[PDB]
């Protein structure tokens, strides 16, 4: 039961107590994933319109 | 600002649609001339969802009246609230559809479809942000069926990313105008399977059985059947027309109700349904036990014959929201054998402080149940009874159709039956 | 001094953001119009509150916040609310139609067309910082915007602010205060694409806030206002060290160092007490030992679980009020002899303790009562893995039938991103079991 | 109408509880994967506790205390006794035991040989027994070489504890036996002892000069009915109940079962359960727990009771399935889900 690093100021204080010792995607790749999902949307909507044209 | 564009096509469509605007107009404090005279600000909170604000504080419904014969729409205009509707939003022909899906969809209707969409377009261009459309119509007739589906097919072409809702009256031989209603119904249903996001099924037989048995009406009328649809339409739209912690648009509401693109056919319910012992106060238990009772359901489908994919319940009135949860949670935990176990928390509940006209409190039921397959089984059975002999086909082959298109609608809906079947087991 | 930018995404994040800045202003003595009578450096100064507030020549103390929502109805409450004067129109970004509880919508469809704008608005607050620490992101797991858009914002913030820290305040989905059904999909989608971008995440379970409001506040049916006033208290206590003088958790980096030894396990469990009903006649003020002993009860954890059957990796005790170290060590000793506190053998069995003498501030007319001392325990336990197991189970139930999957596919997402997100969670659950069970 | 589910089809005990529940017409059974339930009869291993108590409006109850395995696993029990100050290492009712890990994998090998050599040097009885939880696989031998050499031939944890070389022998027969007491613990942590016990007796004369044949040393119900040749001779099914066993104790030894053995048993059950209460209690938990236990005791010729092990999923005696199952529904289930005596249990009061 030890109290280390006792720091006291005007608005409080903080310390540490030990009981026992121990034993990304670039900006280019994100635009691609966004534009890729936009393409599958345009392709799905085109197949919807082609269906309506028939 | 999330506006809705209403459309009513055909006789049944316009008569039902008219009463609808008569019911909600009274709830929002809109008199037959368009003037507001309510007492609560909640009546105006979401008033721009179904009404366009004109000059002088006048409110003009955002509806489009459509039909191939002038008769029905002349009635609406001379009716109680007929003056409220925009004069231009009346689009009608003179030939009529003769209860022929082909005429409404291919010949007569085709000649008038462009002019109806011109009005649809004019109403959208003013919307700050359109939620989506809603069509009232029947499927056994010729206009609201043949042309109605044709409208949807063309509204989805110009607005492919807007919600398309429909209140569809299904034909029953017990409340039949013509022997060809199963033909018109089978053809429309395939269109709804394709180009609608949500479709409230409303069986005329269930409306008839409710007026006769539950309501004790000796000889029901189409007007009596429409009072139910009026009140029901008002209920399902309560969460949209009034404020609250709900914050839900048509798309978000569909996202939580349609687990599969083609199984978007719901069964609605209303409670109470009392005969004139009408002044008795209705407790929250009674409101719930009836709301789930088949005799209070309008699809003429026994829910205990299938399983619930998702369920939505809206409660109206000043009541104990704590007591609403308990009773709803009680119905689930007492009949959990009829809800699917692969969709957690598929039963939700909403409360609204403003009750309908002349009711301390009420409850509206919205169920996406596989039991609805029994509806399409009746329709398909009545279809095959006639199509196997090619009976009455000439009314359609004369309009430019081929027997092949009938065989496809037949196989299209049988597929819809099989799809609803693999999810009940 | 170093600045902290707060970001609020979706309805849940924006409403909870409203409730916190209301609290921050009451604590720091900031009036609704933004004036601060105690601040003696007019329009300038590098004090502790300046980590969250900037100052204008007129003496207005303006938050360092950014509210983002894809539909304007929720952010509009802020533009016309009590504290409308704090923010300027730049800080409030609103679209016109939301994501309909659809992760794919908030992330791809709608998110792509508004992401570059949010960045610019955030870049405008970054340029005002002499030494930006990082970002505090408030959002929900269920919301199509809170989940779909947040993950996208996080991916870009890690590109435009590589060396900066990013803490989360995430709202775990609870059926008692939700009208949606696809929330398990979103929660698991966002936790997958956000995991390598969040240094430390505090999960609050509405089900936990709900029962604390029903049990301790005697609210039969709590509203979001009720839930937010309580959640803003925990948030205040967690962000207090950044806004007041002190030496414990003085910058965002110290949160990872003190709470996250392993990266993927960056979800501390929060515990708070006491929560006393204001409507009560008059309560017996609890002692340091009593309120600390309560930190190990399940009834006041931000996520319902059983820390007795997990293992602690780190532990913090943030006190506020009449507390002295002597009293803290006394309670801790008594608790180790009565409780089951099993640590991992590769971490010290200790507690970092912070004490701020100013007791918790309570919003007048709110639901909480004024207490003379309160505490919040941040503990990294493998027991929080239960929350993931629950969620991952609901995901499996629906995905086995591809239910609702078409709504995501139809917005541009590939069906594979589901199984890819699910397998990542299966890895996250395994990491918790490798570190906890024997 | 209360609802429950079943996830352990192999449980002879709760298979009867479910049968009685449905007989009340007030409990409806559900599929084994429906989360909307009031009561769960869960599996033995890997029971998903984390998912319990998160269904709005439902008070959920489960029949397994999370963490009870510390008391029902061989090695876990020993470690619990030697590490728990409530029991201490000097516990007088638990045989001197040690946890031993096979050399192909803490471990108390050296500590065991220390006491072993101390006994071999002091002329004392030095017959130990090796066992584990992964058995039906037990070896009795007086040589430390054979015991250790037998554990290394396996691959799971084992425990070497003193063998009771002076067990109490029934007459006529000169045969060994053990005592099984069923203890139920409800959600409030009230400790109920079933008034009815059973003695699984050996039908063979105890032989101390031949541990090779393990038929007169092991009293398991399946070993006597498979490797014993006097099965069912003295009592039906090698099972004597508290009535006859009480009469024998009065005729031969001039004492009662209450005064000689029952007090020690009620003391051991208390000491064991109170010890781990703060670790498994569901007092302020989001769900409730209650579990049936099966304590196996030994008795030496000095009428001292020793603890062998505790079963977390025990079976019952054929003659006591009805009376006990009904009792489970009275104190454990209905006490939380009331329906629309002369309790058959003995409440062991304690300080929570
Ligand atoms: N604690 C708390 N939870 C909230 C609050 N608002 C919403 N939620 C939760 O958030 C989840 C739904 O996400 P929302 O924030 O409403 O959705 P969104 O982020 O606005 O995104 P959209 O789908 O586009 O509306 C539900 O589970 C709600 O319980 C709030 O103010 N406080
Ligand atoms: N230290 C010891 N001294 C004397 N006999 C012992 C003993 N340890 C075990 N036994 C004998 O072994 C039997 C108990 O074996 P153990 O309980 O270890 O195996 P097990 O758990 O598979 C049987 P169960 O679980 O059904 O009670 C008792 O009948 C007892 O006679
Ligand atoms: N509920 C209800 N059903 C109607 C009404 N009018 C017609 N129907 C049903 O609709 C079908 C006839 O369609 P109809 O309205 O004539 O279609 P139209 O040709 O487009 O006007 C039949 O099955 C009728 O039972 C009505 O006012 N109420
Ligand atoms: C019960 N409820 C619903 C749910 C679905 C629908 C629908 N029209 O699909 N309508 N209302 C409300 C709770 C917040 C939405
Ligand atoms: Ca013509
Ligand atoms: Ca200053
Ligand atoms: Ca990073
Ligand atoms: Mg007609
Ligand atoms: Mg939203
Ligand atoms: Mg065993």
């Amino acid at each position: 039961m030890e109290v280390i690093e006792l720091n006291k100021c005007t608005s409080g204080q903080s310390f540490e107590v030990i009981l026992k010792p121990p034993s990304d995607p670039s900006l280019e790749e994100i635009q691609k994933k966004l534009e890729a999902a936009e393409e599958r949307r345009k392709y799905q909507e085109a197949e919807l319109l082609k269906h309506l044209a028939e | 600002m999330r506006e809705i564009v209403h459309i009513q096509a055909g006789q049944c469509g316009n008569q039902i649609g008219a009463k609808f605007w008569e019911v909600i107009s009274d709830e929002h404090g809109i008199d037959p001339t368009g003037s507001y005279h309510g007492d609560s600000d909640l009546q105006l909170e979401r008033i721009n969802v179904y009404y366009n604000e004109a000059t002088g504080n006048k409110y003009v419904p955002r509806a489009i009246l459509v039909d191939l014969e002038p008769g029905t729409m002349d009635s609406v205009r001379s009716g109680p609230f007929g003056q409220i509707f925009r004069p231009d939003n009346f689009v009608f022909g003179q030939s009529g559809a003769g209860n022929n899906w082909a005429k409404g969809h291919y010949t007569e209707g085709a000649e008038l479809v462009d002019s109806v969409l011109d009005v649809v377009r004019k109403e959208s261009e003013s919307c700050d942000c359109l939620q989506g459309f809603q069509l009232t119509h029947s499927l056994g007739g010729g206009t609201g069926s043949g042309m109605g589906t044709l409208l949807i097919s063309k509204i989805r072409e110009e607005y492919p990313d807007r919600i398309m809702n429909t209140f569809s009256v299904m034909p029953s031989p017990k409340v039949s105008d013509t022997v060809v209603e199963p033909y018109n119904a089978t053809l429309s249903v395939h269109q709804l399977v394709e180009n609608t996001d949500e479709t409230y099924c409303i069986d005329n037989e269930a409306l008839y059985d409710i007026c006769f048995r539950t309501l004790k009406l000796t000889t029901p009328t189409y007007g009596d059947l429409n009072h139910l649809v009026s009140a029901t339409m008002s209920g399902v739209t309560t969460c949209l027309r009034f404020p609250g912690q709900l914050n839900a648009d048509l798309r978000k509401l569909a996202v939580n109700m349609v687990p599969f693109p083609r199984l978007h056919f719901f069964m609605p319910g209303f409670a109470p349904l009392t005969s004139r012992q009408q002044y008795r106060a209705l407790t929250v238990p009674e409101l719930t036990q009836q709301m789930f009772d088949s005799k209070n359901m309008m699809a003429a489908c026994d829910p205990r014959h299938g399983r619930y994919l998702t369920v939505a319940a809206i409660f109206r009135g000043r009541m104990s929201m704590k007591e609403v949860d308990e009773q709803m949670l009680n119905v689930q935990n007492k009949n959990s054998s009829y809800f699917v176990e692969w969709i957690p928390n598929n039963v939700k509940t909403a409360v609204c402080d403003i009750p309908p006209r002349g009711l301390k409190m009420s409850a509206t039921f919205i169920g996406n149940s596989t039991a609805i397959q029994e509806l399409f089984k009746r329709i398909s059975e009545q279809f095959t009874a006639m199509f196997r002999r090619k009976a009455f086909l000439h009314w359609y082959t004369g309009e430019g159709m081929d027997e092949m298109e009938f065989t496809e609608a037949e196989s299209n809906m049988n597929d819809l039956v099989s799809e609803y079947q693999q999810y009940q087991d | 001094m170093r600045e902290c930018i707060s970001i609020h995404v979706g309805q849940a994040g924006v409403q909870i953001g409203n409730a916190c800045w209301e609290l921050y202003c009451l604590e720091h003595g900031i009036q609704p119009d933004g004036q601060m009578p105690s601040d003696k450096t007019i329009g300038g100064g590098d004090d502790s509150f300046n980590t969250f507030f900037s100052e204008t020549g007129a003496g207005k103390h303006v938050p360092r916040a950014v509210f983002v929502d894809l539909e304007p109805t929720v952010i509009d409450e802020v533009r016309t609310g009590t504290y409308r004067q704090l923010f300027h129109p730049e800080q409030l970004i609103t679209g016109k139609e939301d994501a309909a509880n659809n992760y794919a919508r908030g992330h791809y469809t709608i998110g792509k067309e508004i992401i570059d704008l949010v960045l610019d608005r955030i870049r405008k607050l970054a340029d005002q910082c002499t030494g930006l620490q990082g970002f505090l992101v408030f959002h929900s797991f269920g919301g199509g915007t809170g989940s779909g858009f947040t993950s996208l914002l996080m991916e870009r913030l890690s590109v435009d602010y590589g060396k900066k820290s990013k803490l989360e305040f995430s709202i775990y989905p609870a059926p008692q205060v939700s009208t949606a059904v696809v929330e398990p999909y979103n929660s698991i989608l966002t936790t997958h694409t956000t995991l390598e971008h969040s240094d430390c995440a505090f999960m609050v379970d509405n089900e936990a806030i709900y029962d604390i409001c029903r049990r301790n506040l005697d609210i039969e049916r709590p509203t979001y206002t009720n839930l937010n006033r309580l959640i803003s208290q925990i948030v205040s206590s967690i962000t207090a060290s950044l806004r007041f003088d002190g030496a414990l958790n003085v910058d965002l980096t110290e949160f990872q160092t003190n709470l996250v030894p392993y990266p993927r396990i960056h979800f501390p469990l929060a515990t708070y007490a006491p929560v006393i009903s204001a409507e009560k006649a008059y309560h017996e003020q609890l002692s340091v030992a009593e309120i600390t002993n309560a930190c190990f009860e399940p009834a006041n954890q931000m996520v319902k679980c059983d820390p007795r059957h997990g293992k602690y990796m780190a532990c913090c005790l943030l006190y506020r009020g009449d507390v002295v170290p002597k009293d803290v060590n006394a309670a801790i000793a008594t608790i180790k002899t009565k409780r089951s506190i099993q640590f991992v053998d590769w971490c010290p069995t200790g507690f970092k303790v912070g004490i701020n003498y100013q007791p918790p501030t309570v919003v007048p007319g709110g639901d909480l009562a004024k207490v003379q001392r309160a505490v919040c325990m941040l503990s990294n336990t493998t027991a929080i893995a239960e929350a993931w197991a629950r969620l991952d189970h609901k995901f499996d139930l629906m995905y086995a039938k591809r239910a609702f999957v078409h709504w995501y596919v139809g917005e541009g997402m590939e069906e594979g991103e589901f199984s890819e997100a699910r397998e990542d969670m299966a890895a996250l659950e395994k990491d918790y079991e490798e570190v906890g069970v024997d | 109408m209360y609802t429950f589910v079943v996830r352990d089809e192999n449980s002879s005990v709760y298979a009867e509880v479910s049968r009685l529940l449905l007989a009340t017409g007030q409990w409806k059974r559900l599929r084994k994967d429906n989360p909307r339930f009031n009561l769960m009869l869960g599996e033995r291993n890997r029971l998903p506790f984390g998912r319990l108590g998160h269904e709005p409006g439902l008070v959920q109850l489960v029949n397994y205390y999370r963490g009870a395995d510390k008391l029902c696993r061989k090695a876990s029990l020993v470690k619990l006794i030697k590490t728990s100050p409530e029991l201490s290492e000097s516990c007088t009712w638990f045989p001197e035991s040690y946890v031993i890990y096979p050399t192909n994998l803490t471990d108390e090998r050296e500590v065991f040989l220390a006491a072993y050599n101390r006994r071999r040097e002091g002329r004392e009885g030095n017959v130990w027994i090796a066992k584990s939880s992964a058995g039906a696989g037990i070896l009795i031998s007086s040589e430390a070489s054979e015991l250790l050499d037998f554990i290394d031939e396996q691959g799971q944890v084992h425990v070497i504890q003193k063998y009771l070389e002076k067990p109490l022998l029934l007459e006529p027969g000169h045969r060994k036996f053990d005592i099984r007491s069923w203890v139920l613990v409800d959600h409030l942590y009230n400790i109920y002892l079933y008034r009815e016990g059973v003695l699984r007796t050996s039908s063979e004369p105890y032989n101390s000069a031949n541990f090779q044949d393990k038929t007169c040393h092991l009293t398991n119900h399946c070993i006597q009915k498979e490797y014993s040749k006097n099965y069912g001779r003295y009592e039906e099914g090698n099972e004597m109940f508290f009535e006859e066993f009480n009469q024998y104790l009065m005729d031969a030894l001039n004492t009662t079962l209450e005064n000689s053995i029952l007090l020690q048993i009620k003391h051991i059950i208390r000491s064991c359960l109170m010890c781990i209460e703060p670790a498994i209690s569901t007092k302020h938990l989001h769900y409730q727990s209650f579990q049936l236990f099966g304590f196996d005791f030994m008795v030496d010729e000095e009428l001292k009771v020793w603890l062998i092990e505790v079963n977390g999923a025990p079976a019952c005696a054929q003659k006591l399935y009805a009376e006990l199952c009904q009792g489970i529904v009275d104190v454990a289930i209905s006490s939380v889900f009331p329906l629309a005596p002369t309790s058959i249990f003995i409440k062991l009061h304690h300080h929570h």
